[PDB]
């Protein structure tokens, strides 16, 4: 994450040469995506299908469309509702958006099927029973 | 010669990857081609015991994870594993015409741990299913 933050700052400063408002289409999306595809979060990947998955997220999230009003971070999490991109221009607006996220996270937030947590949740529930019983 | 006509459970084989290479080497030998010149076409049958072409091989026990196969057209599924009755692995001369904008390459792992890749299959998706959704949901094929 820190390396990705430095890369974002390095290339944004390179393009926006001391300016107040850089055009979204002038943001170096190719530089940011490739460096994260190959070096940052990419250097750990030793699997082509995991590499393709990493490329898929980077291609979806880092474009000029991310600055559109109706950008969609995730689609159809619960079948009907989905997560919208906040229309913020300042940091505090984004932090407010994060704090207003519901406590109803499902693996569909991650692009996974909602049944991915079924076995994992079931084991923990049995694990909680075993731990409670042991302390009795 | 009867080794070609017998259906094979890839999970049972000790080295399933070598069987994939052997079938690729078998077809290129008859047609005097190179192994790089053969691409793997996959056909899934409703029932086992179907007509086996000269350049085709029957494989049993493949399990589709996160999708269903219907008429060689994958659709996303909310089930965990879908059994593939009989998968025909057919080797054909490569024509390097790229993808088809509705084709997903699915990894075929040996078991549920997905620690060992055996080979890759190409399927055609159906409806408006985004191929990227197949990538994000971890759609794959298991040998056992």
């Amino acid at each position: 994450l820190r390396s990705a933050c430095d890369t974002v700052d390095t290339w944004l400063d390179d393009t926006a040469k001391g300016r107040q408002n850089i055009s979204p289409d002038k943001i170096p999306w190719s530089a940011l995506k490739t460096l994260m595809a190959q070096s940052i979060y990419g250097g750990r990947v030793d699997n082509e299908f995991d590499q393709r998955l990493l490329n898929t997220f980077l291609e979806r999230l880092f474009t000029t469309r991310s600055f559109d009003s109706e950008f969609k971070l995730a689609c159809k999490v619960d079948g009907h509702k989905d997560i919208q991109m906040p229309d913020g221009i300042r940091r505090e607006e984004f932090v407010q958006w994060v704090e207003l996220l519901p406590d109803t996270q499902t693996p569909s937030w991650l692009g996974l099927p909602n049944n991915a947590e079924r076995v994992l949740l079931t084991t923990q529930g049995v694990d909680m029973i075993s731990k409670m019983l042991k302390m009795q | 010669k009867e080794l070609k006509n017998i259906h094979v459970c890839l999970g049972g084989l000790f080295v399933p990857e070598a069987y994939i290479t052997a079938t690729r080497q078998y077809v290129a030998q008859a047609n005097s081609w190179s192994l790089e010149e053969l691409c793997l076409e996959v056909n899934v049958t409703t029932s086992q015991g179907a007509t086996l072409d000269a350049c085709s091989f029957g494989v049993t026990g493949l399990k589709l994870q996160g999708a269903t196969c219907n008429n060689n057209k994958l659709s996303l599924s909310n089930a965990i594993s879908t059994a593939l009755p009989l998968t025909q692995l057919r080797w054909v001369k490569q024509t390097n015409t790229e993808k088809k904008a509705s084709v997903v390459t699915l990894p075929v792992y040996l078991n549920f741990t997905r620690a060992d890749l055996i080979f890759t299959v190409d399927f055609e998706i159906a409806t408006k299913e985004d191929p990227r959704s197949f990538y994000e949901r971890g759609v794959a094929v298991l040998c056992t």
